[PDB]
DNA sequence: AATGTTTATTGGAGTGTTGTACAAAAAAGTTTCCAGTCAT
DNA sequence: ATGACTGGAAACTTTTTTGTACAACACTCCAATAAACAT
């Protein structure tokens, strides 16, 4: 969460939607 | 060539040295060679019943469906109309004749639909109201002299369409002089010798019913130039008294944008009056349930072809002519590739085929691929007697596509009635449109699925206030199609109706009561027609006669790609010219090749302005490791030249597809029209 | 690196080159063959389907016009076909539609606008429901019909199934030719095709350099004092050409520059010797702000540099 | 002394709407154009020498076609001028 | 508005909608103190269409048929909620930065790799207000493969909407036609509905602007 | 005498060479944010 | 010492003139055409 808020805002939808299984713990 | 070495491009030729004239059929060109020449014949001449058939329904289709709209249209046509000439009068009222109605008719994007929205609403108007009917675009002409001269010609042969008086009249143009007196002396003179002395007082009552109003279509005009739209409205608008005009507007897009074209004292004297449209939203509903899910039409596509045609038209255009032309080149190739598919037509048709069967008939039928699976599953004791026999294995093959068509004609109502009865299930996890429920049906076991077994909990959340009116209403409709064909299979959708108009009275206290056990029942016996008549085509045998799964080759012939056909076919030349001779790979580019294959693999790496000259160098390097000669020594200034002379020929053909542009700003610097990066 | 000086491959043939242009490379020449055959096996697959009111979409590889020539010498032989090749600088709208006035109906040319063409053939083809009409037309995009005016009067006679269209497509601007509103009457259907084949037919249109005839036939034909003075600028203009503000040079320097060199000796008959120079499209005038003509030569800046080498004896 | 189009116009018509009390005299969107419109009859507004086919409502580069003295001078004349409004136009616009 | 005109056509197109209590009887003659309390809901959906003759009884029949979803507006501001195709409503979206941002510095949405000046992080620039900047196809070609999830092939359905939508009043042409060399298109409409279509297939362009830093 | 050509004619119907912006990629200018020193 | 002076000091605004880009324009021609002047 701290390393996607160094990048543009844009190219968030490829990472997050990507990576959801481990954003999403506990 | 001899049609290509002069100045002319005129060459035809017209068969008239011949003296005999014969005529060529279509069906004598089906059977190219040995694939049954009797039987080419008799299966396309019911490729053209099978066709005029389905277009009358379309047709009829679109017209019942828009009653509804048509209903609400000529409402407008007679009650704004027939103030007209009951304003006409009397001398002192001026109310009506400032404005001119117009009733606006909304549209979507798709623009093909506009003959067939039109075309049955032109029908419509000649039977209720005017016969005359004037149609015009924005291609004819965009200007002032042109434009008003098409409009002479509409208003003409609109009535000579009618014999009763007038007949033929050969017109020559030539110029006659006209303005706004042309039309209307012609609306004057039109109402007096048509009908012999007929007309009341003060205008009305001209033909039998009311006057017949000038009616006007604007199919294409957010196209056409604005500044003529805003010259013939404030004409007619002072003479309305002796010149009763209707338009009808055709947007496209939405009434919006008619504030921007025309100005307030334009639009101030046109009462716009909108009128939704009957849009694709729910015309799939029954285009797609009364022509793939009928008995009366045995041809039944696979939901691997459907799928994928749905794609196109919710990924592009919106038009019902996409399903023409999907239905259309998939069912020429339904008959000319499996010579099976011919006994695909209803059943009494059927039946006076199989009877009269050839020899090649009975060698696809024991080589098919859905009949060779379920001999071994049944008795293995059929197994090596029915490859030998001719007669009995002809009274078994006419008994397996009866059983199947029973599985076909019962599978056409529970799909329907299922659709409605898990409509009431929220979020739509199966699409809420009548084949999304199809799409992921056919995917793996419906019983035996990941997104199957998360279904299971919703089902159970429905309690009393709605498991109540959900049976009361697929039960009117599950009756009006089956007609009392199997009995075992209905009779237990009658008892669940009986159960619950019983206790429709009896919960006035009740809540594990009676009717939670009966609520878990009821979820069993749906699931338990799953596994009778649901199973997907891959069980069944004898699928592989009327469905058809191949999308590969469907999609090069009614959306293929132009860049990629010239980009695959450069870049990997090995998969068109097999040869392990030349063999391509992802980075290392060949040198024995043409000169389409080399140059365009130098250029991509170029950015935008690159220099020739130091480009042709570079192409040669290439050329001369090619021709396999010895480089140790020294050529000649004639071998070099051939070189170059293909070079130039090879640039004039790059910027011949549209890709490079050489500017003349400077010398032999050619433009790269791609930014490379993506 | 520059212009055409480094290199002494200058001067593109026209004619002289297709000498050696014949003897192709026979690589793989027996694979090239069937694969032109094996289009050729759908010999009775067009005439299924053009019948209803359907085209012929050729697109991908190789020589698009080399192909339908041959068929043609297989099936159209008794069947009304005009095949269409525009490809020169002079093929429009109106060498097609008045093409078939007086050989296929029969009628001389008298029509007025374009509008009043297009609604007069509509109606023999409407009332007659048996004059079918192949269009075997060659490179549909070829140069001079990008305008919209170009296709809505082709569109028309795609409406009525008694007219076939069979076109080919060499650009990969296809769809934007044709829009929704054009599709529904010609009603594509997409055929891939490979030939791999060159051309040698339509390269014309594209831009060599100039012909170096033009330039030494014009000074043999000329008088010795208008030599000296054509002679004299191209020095003065090499010279120069590194300073990008050139402008050229005036008219005050150019005057007492002849007297110098023993040319001309009035201004009047000066202005007589450059006649025959502005004709030939050589050299041409500006309007000056400084009210001084200037004087160029609208050539190329590698042509200059081989004409002082020709020159020498 | 240099052109400017009808899209900025429309940047200051939603800053006068400030420093006013929540009532009626708040408008929407498109009367703006309409309003602007009624000027086009009249020809108060004249092109630089062009006027494109294919602009929209956002490309006109008009001007004006009156004067620095005479629209001063026609405000006292006027009928019914509201209190909040003449303060506006003599002043050089000092607020938000 | 001004006009007397205006006035005639409309108050008589308000007598329906103003007479109910009338009809009824629970107003009775003499009252225009209390009429006025019933008729104020029913004015402010009315009088923000002034000089249009298009507010009749087709605005409200348009919410009658929209009994699942009310969610589309027809009628008022129709041109906001529209169909569009799923690979053309991007169209619209792409080609609007196209017209309004320079023609090099682009790199910013793309390649984040590169060097960065800061030249200002002027304002109130011509940018973004001059009109559509002209911009040929080179652009449309390298911008629609990054909006888009996965990988789209460019067939002949693609590129259809790029003359389509010429017909459809959407896209200007520079004054008179082009060749084929690629051609050069500007814009028509602005943002006054893209961002209502982007809050249906889970989109922002707000976050994309150029000028809005 | 019963027609049909001519007979300029003419308003379109394009026509190509114009002229006035036009949009940069540079050309300028405009201090520059510390540097050094110097002390304490 | 850090905190104080003069001493120099890098991006960065301005113009801008350059080519292009597209605007008209007098435009030659045309195409019947239409009446007239023979029939």
């Amino acid at each position: 969460e701290s390393f996607i808020d160094t990048q543009k805002f844009s190219v968030m939808r490829s990472m997050r939607k990507t990576f959801a299984r481990y954003l999403s713990f506990r | 060539m001899a049609t290509s070495s002069m100045s002319k491009g005129c060459f035809v030729f017209k068969p008239n040295s011949k003296k005999r004239k014969i005529s060529l059929p279509i069906e004598d060109y089906f059977n190219k060679g040995k694939n049954e020449p009797e039987d080419s014949k008799l299966r396309f001449e019911t490729y053209q019943l099978i066709w005029q058939q389905m277009k009358s329904e379309n047709e009829r289709l679109q017209e019942e469906l828009n009653k509804n709209l048509f209903d609400n249209l000529i409402e407008f046509l007679q009650k704004s109309h027939s103030g007209f000439q009951k304003n006409s009068r009397d001398l002192g009222g001026q109310i009506k004749l400032r404005e001119i109605p117009t009733a606006a008719l909304v549209l979507g994007v798709n623009v093909t639909d506009h003959d067939l929205t039109f075309g049955s609403l032109t029908e419509a108007l000649q039977n209720n109201v005017t016969p005359y009917v004037v149609s015009l675009q924005a291609k004819d002409c965009p200007d002032m002299k042109h434009f008003l001269q098409k409009l002479i010609s509409q208003l003409m042969d609109c009535c000579v369409d009618i014999k009763s008086k007038e007949e033929e009249s050969v017109h020559v143009t030539q110029k006659t002089h006209y303005s706004m007196d042309s039309l209307s002396s012609w609306y004057m003179t039109v109402t007096q010798k048509t009908d012999p002395k007929m007309l009341s007082k003060k205008r009305t009552t001209s033909s039998q019913w009311q006057s017949p109003p000038v009616v006007v279509i604007l199919k294409d005009m957010e196209s056409f130039a604005t500044k003529v739209l805003q010259d013939f409205i404030i004409i007619s608008s002072q003479h309305l008294h002796e010149f009763p005009l209707i338009l009808i507007f055709g947007i496209a897009t939405s009434p919006i944008i008619i504030h921007r074209l025309l100005p307030h004292a334009v639009s101030s004297l046109l009462c716009i009056e909108l009128f939704q449209s009957l849009s694709c939203k729910e015309h799939l509903t029954t285009v797609l349930d009364k022509l793939l899910l009928t008995t009366q039409f045995p041809f039944k596509i696979n939901e691997k072809v459907l799928q994928v045609l749905t794609n196109i038209f919710l990924y592009h255009d919106f038009s019902v002519q996409n399903f023409i032309k999907g239905l259309q080149l998939s069912l020429l190739e339904h008959f000319y590739s499996q010579p099976l598919s011919v006994l695909c037509c209803n059943l009494p048709e059927a039946k006076r085929r199989i009877n009269f069967l050839s020899n090649n008939q009975c060698e696809n039928i024991r080589r098919l691929p859905s009949f060779r699976r379920y001999v071994e599953k049944q008795a293995s004791e059929k197994q090596v007697a029915l490859l030998t026999n001719e007669r009995y294995l002809k009274e078994e093959t006419q008994l397996l596509l009866e059983n199947l068509h029973v599985y076909h004609m019962n599978y056409f109502l529970v799909l329907r009635c299922l659709h409605k009865f898990t409509s009431s299930l929220p979020k739509y996890p199966l699409g809420r449109q009548i084949r999304e429920l199809y799409c992921t049906c056919l995917e793996k076991n419906i019983w035996d699925s990941e997104e199957y077994a998360s279904v299971l909990q919703l089902l159970r959340m429905l309690a009393k206030d709605e498991l109540m009116t959900i049976l009361e209403k697929c039960f009117k409709v599950f009756k009006s199609y089956c007609e009392n064909h199997l009995g075992s299979t209905a009779k237990r959708i009658e008892e669940f109706l009986a159960q619950f108009q019983s206790l429709d009275a009896e919960t006035k206290e009740e809540e594990q009561t009676k009717f939670e056990v009966l609520r878990e029942n009821v979820v069993n016996f749906i699931d338990c027609l799953v596994r009778e008549y649901l199973l997907p085509p891959e069980t069944q045998p004898l699928h592989e006669v009327v469905y058809f799964s191949a999308a590969h080759a469907l999609r090069e012939h009614l959306n293929a790609a132009p860049r990629i056909a010239l980009h695959t076919a450069l870049n990997n030349p090995y998969y068109y010219l097999k040869n392990e001779a030349l063999k391509s790979e992802e980075g290392c580019i060949p040198n024995i090749a043409p000169d389409i294959c080399i140059a365009y693999k130098l250029h991509l790496e170029c950015s935008r302005l690159i220099n020739l000259v130091d480009w042709s160098e570079a192409f040669a390097t290439v050329v001369t490791a090619a021709e396999k000669m010895d480089a140790n020594s020294a050529t000649s200034e004639e071998m070099n030249e051939i070189i170059h002379a293909r070079f130039i020929r090879a640039v004039s053909e790059l910027e011949l597809l549209g890709f490079i542009k050489p500017t003349k700003q400077k010398t032999d610097h050619v433009a790269r029209l791609t930014w490379g990066g993506c | 690196d520059r212009t055409l000086q480094k290199l002494k491959r200058a001067k593109l043939d026209q004619q002289t080159l297709r000498n050696l242009l014949s003897k192709v490379s026979p690589s793989f020449s027996a694979e090239l063959k069937q694969l032109n055959q094996q289009y050729e096996k759908l010999f009775h697959k067009w005439m299924l389907q053009l019948h209803l009111g359907f085209n012929i979409v050729l697109y991908g590889l190789g020589s698009k016009r080399d192909l339908l020539e041959r068929f043609r010498t297989t099936m159209l032989q008794d069947s009304i076909h005009v095949v269409i090749n525009g490809f020169f600088p002079g093929i429009s709208v109106k060498s097609v539609l008045n093409s078939i006035t007086e050989e296929v109906l029969d009628h001389m040319g008298t029509f007025r606008s374009i509008l009043d063409q297009l609604d007069w053939i509509v109606n023999k083809f409407k009332e007659d429901s048996s004059l079918e009409l192949f269009l075997l037309i060659h490179n549909l995009d070829s140069q001079m019909l990008r305008g919209e005016k170009s296709q809505q009067i082709i569109g028309q006679l795609s409406s009525l199934h008694n007219i076939y269209l069979i076109a080919s497509i060499d650009h990969l601007n296809a769809p934007l030719m044709w829009d929704h509103a054009k599709q529904s009457l010609f009603n594509w259907l997409w055929y891939e095709t490979t030939t791999y084949s060159p051309y040698t037919e339509e390269t014309s249109y594209e831009n060599s350099s100039l012909p170096l005839s033009s330039l030494t036939h014009v000074l043999r034909s000329l008088t010795p004092n208008a030599r000296g003075i054509f002679r004299l600028l191209i020095k003065y203009q090499l010279d120069n050409q590194d300073n990008p503000s050139y402008i050229g040079l005036s008219f005050q320097d150019f005057y007492q520059q002849c007297r110098e060199a023993f040319l001309v000796n009035s201004d009047l008959t000066l202005r007589a010797q450059l006649t025959e120079f502005r004709d030939h499209k050589l050299i041409r005038t500006k309007k000056g702000t400084d009210g001084v003509e200037y004087l160029l030569i609208p050539v190329d800046n590698g042509t200059l540099t081989d004409f002082l080498e020709k020159e020498e004896e | 002394e240099e052109p400017f189009n009808f899209q900025m116009v429309y940047n200051e018509f939603q800053k006068f709407v400030q420093r006013k009390a929540h009532s009626v005299y708040n408008f929407e969107k498109p009367v703006v154009m309409k309003a602007f419109e009624h000027l086009q009859q009249l020809e108060l507004i004249k092109p630089m020498e062009r006027t494109s086919g294919n602009s929209q409502r956002e490309y006109q580069l008009m001007k004006l076609l009156l004067d620095n003295t005479q629209i001063m001078n026609a405000l006292q004349k006027y009928p019914n001028c509201p209190t909040d409004v003449r303060q506006w136009a003599t002043s050089s616009l000092s607020w938000l | 508005c001004r006009d007397l005109k205006e006035l005639r056509h409309l108050a008589v197109l308000n007598f329906p909608k103003y007479c109910e209590p009338v009809v009824k009887g629970e107003a009775s003659e003499r009252d225009t103190r209390k009429l006025w309390r019933n008729i104020e809901p029913h004015l402010k959906k009315a009088m923000q269409t002034v000089y249009l003759r298009e507010i009749s009884s087709s605005q409200w029949e348009k919410l009658q048929k929209d009994d699942t979803d009310p969610g589309q507006l027809k009628g008022l501001s129709a041109h906001t909620h529209v169909e569009l195709p799923y690979y053309s409503k991007f169209i619209l979206i792409a080609a609007y930065l196209a017209s309004y941002n320079p023609a090099r510095t682009d790199k910013r949405f793309f390649l984040k790799h590169h060097g960065k000046i800061k030249k200002t992080n002027h304002e109130k620039t011509s940018n973004h207000l001059l009109g559509p900047k002209p911009f040929p196809l080179d652009r449309l070609l390298a911008i629609l493969y990054s909006i888009v999830d996965s990988r789209v092939a460019p067939t002949a359905n693609i590129f259809s909407q790029i003359t389509s939508l010429v017909t459809l009043q959407l896209l200007t042409l520079v004054g008179h036609d082009d060749q084929l060399d690629g051609p050069k298109y500007k814009c028509t409409v602005s943002l006054d509905f893209i961002r209502a279509i982007a809050r249906t297939v889970n989109f922002d362009i707000i976050k994309y602007l150029y000028d809005f830093l």
